[PDB]
RNA sequence: GGUGAAAUUCUUGGAUUUAUUGAAGACUAACUACUGCGAAAGCAUUUGCCAAGGACGUUUUCAUUAAUCAAGAACGAAAGUUAGGGGAUCGAAGAUGAUCAGAUACCGUCGUAGUCUUAACCAUAAACUAUGCCGACUAGGGAUCGGGUGGUGUUUUUCUUAUGACCCACUCGGCACCUUACGAGAAAUCAAAGUCUUUGGGUUCUGGGGGGAGUAUGGUCGCAAGGCUGAAACUUAAAGGAAUUG
RNA sequence: CUCUAACUAUAAAAAUCUCUCUUCUC
């Protein structure tokens, strides 16, 4: 992979995540 | 080169390079007997002047700054001493 | 070519000769050069000024070489040493200078960033000053304080 | 050729037939007063034609209007303002360089310096006029290139604002075409600036008409004949 | 000065479709407008130097039949922030125009060239063929 | 290719010396003019050496 | 690795310079690494001069040309033969292909 | 129009061009270079004001005030976020018409946020010269930029001197360049990447096989985007660098 | 041992690839 949209995956993951901790409050 | 004598450079060659790079650091600059084409009177002036040198005697600007040596004033005459 | 402050390495500056004595040539009274020192002096005259000024208009190459001690000592002496140190106030004077441009017009980013500068090497010749003791030891420049050292 | 679709969203005519030819006429300040022709709508009451020629500017050849060719490089744009029936006069309009001369000037290793000024005539006509010009190779120049200074360009071009100045405010603006098509001041200029630096190739370049007063039916009439 | 009434024939030459379209002196006043595109039908080769010698001739040919002898020419790009370049076609039309009984003099460029402003269109990388 | 003929032309040809050695100060003027400075190095080098000085201008045009 | 000392860019001492767009895909480049050709040509082609110089009142005319600069960025310039693909030694050569014709 | 070719789209309410004008915001073409300024980002119409700085000149002034620097701070491209102002161009998203097996991609047209600003956050970039800063030395050559040197110098031109602009020999500083190795490197190459096994000028900060991974977690700054800090379990004999021949 | 003048004008589409890797000593 490029390392710039392995970077962007990641990125969105967290996004998700986070999104997931601040709807689970 | 390969073999000077930094002792003794050609004073051609000494005064070729740069001051503050000769054997000696010495001045490039000197002191001139400038008198005004009004008055006899002798001023010491330095060579580089910086201020606009004016003859104590009469409001007759001598030497004007530069960023190298100042300006003389056209009728003045200068001794080197 | 040290030039703290920027890349700079120039090596503008002056090579005095080799002579420590007076010229050969030199009719000026040692005296006389002090009488005339102390009265540009109460003209007001930084010694930087002096010099500058005896050298342009007179024979007075160096003022260590004729009288044999130097102008800020001469002045000391004769009792009209400035409180603060010349160069210091030099800075002072334009740090206030920028001070006064930077809170005149604000976007101006590079002058903030001089003025940060201005007042590194000030604040780095007060400590050398306090250290040598010219200066008392509770000297201290900010902004307001400064302001009056200004005047 | 075709391919139509033609969303509009046969009454024809011969509409040249229907037309009618008028005179062109340049002022008394250029050589060849006559211009050329125009094809112009029939004048009709209701929209008479010398209602719609009025306003009217064409751009001609200062070759052509001074039969020399040394003012091919010119051009003068000259505005319609009086119609006497079938012929009509022109006021000065504007002035400008064919830009192939302009580019053959521009060139590699010589910076060029421009003066722009908004000057008032000495009559009422205000105007815009530029300035190019271009440093000079000297007679024994080994170095390569011959860039001017900042400090230089100032100078100049404030000796050159300062000439414009001087030139536009003497005198009216036919005077000021008399003083143009010699190109006098490109000489004054090179007068006034050949100390500083050496600026070949001097031109004073588009001339711009801004403003006019009123009318002045007089001096139109003294213009021609 | 043997009565050569005058015309500019100002022919805009694209990278498509060149235009011929000769008017008066003050440029108000059309005298067939008549196009590239008018005569040929690939309208691929509407920039092509057929199309220019076509479209000229009968430009010419209304030329004559209104009265038009001498013509300045206005060659045009499309200039702007559009790649500066004449068109393709355009200088057969100018050579037509030589040809076709029309006299022909002082030949000018006015291509309208910008001072650096309206980024041109593409985006960054541009193009991408 | 070379023929023995060829290397005999070649040799008198070559063997051929001029008369008077085209310097001999007997061409261009009696006695040559040179610039100052390699006569004031003759002289330095005390050597009598017959002379003609001349300025040089030493101006470069654009070449 | 390196490929040109030079960076093949030119730049060398700036920080940074303001872009042009290319000439035929639009693709903006740094005006230093933008590879730039002086398009003077006479307005009419050599081949049909003769043909405008029989067939025009004023006789003489100038006949001008017409000046402008091409920017490519380097695709375009080597796909459209401005710029060749050279070889290595070769590479260090900087002086144009020995005044076309001279 | 537009393209490799085409279509979408606008057009006898006359589109495209042909002229004059006027509005808006935009940028400052060509001058534009192995050239300049700045700490870096970055900086290109003119003019005035405001303050600032480098380098050069200095027989001017003080006398170690110096270098790098954890901690702390200021700037910090573009995109982004607030809010208010503007709203041309160009264009993420979306809408389209093509190509193709599919193409919600590259080409083609419209079009929102942004693009420009005004105060505040963001502090990341291949923020690259992939070369930390301050020092001293070492080889030949040229030009170029800034200053200052000397010409019995040239044209300048104001008769003549003065300037300016040039020519020469310089010198100090700056971006750099060319040639070479007699030094290095593994080489590509470097005039520093030399003065390093013949190993020591002063100094900060980084790395220890590749993945896992700049991920997990805890802090910390930020509204948010996210940034700084930062692993391990585990999995492998390679990954990688430069050059050679195909 | 004297010098600095020419010039043009293309791009449509083309995806994937199963083994088998084996010495240099006189
Ligand atoms: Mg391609
Ligand atoms: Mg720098
Ligand atoms: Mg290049
Ligand atoms: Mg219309
Ligand atoms: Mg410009
Ligand atoms: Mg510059
Ligand atoms: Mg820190
Ligand atoms: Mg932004
Ligand atoms: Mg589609
Ligand atoms: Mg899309
Ligand atoms: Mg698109
Ligand atoms: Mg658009
Ligand atoms: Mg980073
Ligand atoms: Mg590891
Ligand atoms: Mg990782
Ligand atoms: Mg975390
Ligand atoms: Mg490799
Ligand atoms: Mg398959
Ligand atoms: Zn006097
Ligand atoms: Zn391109």
């Amino acid at each position: 992979m490029r390392a710039k949209w392995r970077k962007k995956r990641t990125r969105r993951l967290k996004r998700k995540r986070r999104k997931v901790r601040a709807r689970s409050k | 080169v390969l073999v000077q004598d930094l002792l003794h450079p050609t004073a051609a060659s000494e005064a070729r390079k740069h001051k503050l790079k000769t054997l000696v650091q010495s001045p490039r600059s000197h002191f001139l007997d400038v008198k005004c084409p009004g008055c006899l009177n002798i001023t010491t002036v330095f060579s580089h002047a910086q201020t606009a040198v004016t003859c104590e005697s009469c409001s007759t600007v001598l030497c004007t700054p530069t960023g190298g040596k100042a300006k003389l004033s056209e009728g003045t005459s200068f001794r080197r001493k | 070519m040290g030039r703290m402050h920027s890349k700079g390495k120039g090596m503008s500056s002056s090579a005095i000769p080799y002579s420590r004595n007076a010229p050969a040539w030199f009719k000026g009274s040692s005296d006389g050069v002090v009488e005339q020192i102390i009265k540009y002096a109460r003209k007001g005259l930084t010694p930087s000024q002096i010099g500058v000024l005896l050298r342009d208009a007179h024979g007075v190459t160096q003022a260590k070489v004729i009288t044999g001690n130097k102008i800020l000592r001469i002045l000391k002496s004769n009792g009209l040493a400035p409180e603060i140190p010349e160069d210091l106030y030099f800075l002072i004077k334009k740090a206030v200078s920028v001070r006064k441009h930077l809170e005149r017009n604000r976007k101006d980013k590079d002058a903030k960033f001089r003025l940060i500068l201005i007042e590194s090497r000030i604040h780095r010749l007060a400590r050398y000053y306090r250290t040598v003791s010219v200066l008392p030891p509770n000297w201290k420049y900010e902004s307001a304080t400064a302001s009056a050292l200004v005047n | 050729a075709v391919g139509k679709n033609k969303r509009l969203s046969k009454r024809v005519v011969d509409p040249f037939t229907r037309k009618e030819w008028y005179d062109i006429k340049a002022p008394s300040t250029f050589e060849n007063r006559n211009v050329g022709k125009t094809l112009v709508n029939k004048s009709v009451g209701l929209k008479n034609a010398s209602d719609s020629l009025k306003g009217r500017v064409v751009e001609v050849c200062l070759a052509d209007l001074q039969g020399s060719e040394d003012h091919s490089f010119r051009k003068v744009k000259l505005r319609v303002d009086e119609v006497q029936g079938k012929n009509l006069l022109t006021n000065f309009h504007g002035m400008d360089f064919t830009t192939d001369k302009l580019r053959s000037m521009v060139r590699k290793w010589q910076t060029l310096i421009e003066a722009n000024v908004t000057v008032k005539t000495s009559d009422d006509y205000v105007l815009r006029i530029f300035a190019i010009a271009f440093t000079r190779k000297q007679a024994n120049q080994v170095k390569r290139t011959s860039y001017a200074q900042s400090s230089h360009i100032r100078q100049i071009r404030k000796v050159i604002s300062e000439i414009l100045t001087r030139e536009v405010q003497n005198s009216t603006l036919a005077q000021l075409t008399s003083k143009l098509i010699p190109e006098v001041i490109n000489k004054e200029i090179e007068n006034a600036t050949k100390d500083i630096f050496p600026l070949q190739n001097v031109h004073i370049r588009k001339v711009k008409l801004l403003k006019q007063p009123k009318f002045d039916l007089g001096s139109l009439l003294s213009l021609h004949g | 000065d043997n009565s050569q009434v005058f015309g500019v024939a100002r022919i805009f030459a694209s990278f498509n479709d060149t235009f011929v379209h000769v008017t008066d002196l003050s440029g108000r006043e059309t005298i067939a407008r008549v196009t590239g595109g008018m005569k040929v039908k690939a309208d691929r080769d509407e920039s092509s130097p057929y199309a220019a010698m076509l479209a000229a001739q009968d430009v010419a040919a209304k030329c004559k039949e209104v009265g038009i002898t001498a013509v300045h020419i206005k060659i045009r790009a499309t200039g702007g922030t559009r790649s500066k370049t004449p068109g393709p076609g355009g200088q057969a039309a100018l050579r037509a125009l030589a040809r076709s009984g029309l006299r022909i003099g002082r030949i000018e460029d006015v291509t309208p060239v910008p001072s650096d402003s309206t980024r041109k269109k593409g985006g960054r990388r541009g193009r991408r063929l | 290719i070379s023929f023995k003929l060829q290397e005999e032309e070649r040799e008198r040809k070559d063997q051929y010396v001029p008369d008077v050695s085209a310097l001999d100060l007997s061409h261009s003027n009696d006695v040559l003019n040179v610039d100052t400075q390699t006569a004031e190095l003759v002289n330095s080098l005390g050597l009598k050496l017959p002379l003609s000085v001349s300025s040089v201008s030493a101006v470069r045009d654009r070449r | 690795p390196k490929k040109r000392a030079s960076n093949g860019r030119n730049k060398k001492g700036r920080g940074h310079v303001k872009p042009v767009r290319c000439v035929n895909c639009s693709r903006s480049v740094p005006k230093d690494k933008a590879i730039k050709r002086m398009a003077i040509r006479n307005i009419v082609e050599a081949a049909a001069i003769r043909d405008l110089s029989e067939a025009s009142v004023y006789a003489e005319y100038a006949l001008p040309k017409t000046y402008n600069k091409l920017h490519y960025c380097i695709s375009c310039a080597i796909h459209a033969r401005i710029v060749r693909v050279r070889s290595r030694t070769d590479r260090r050569i900087r002086a144009p292909p020995q005044r076309p014709r001279f």
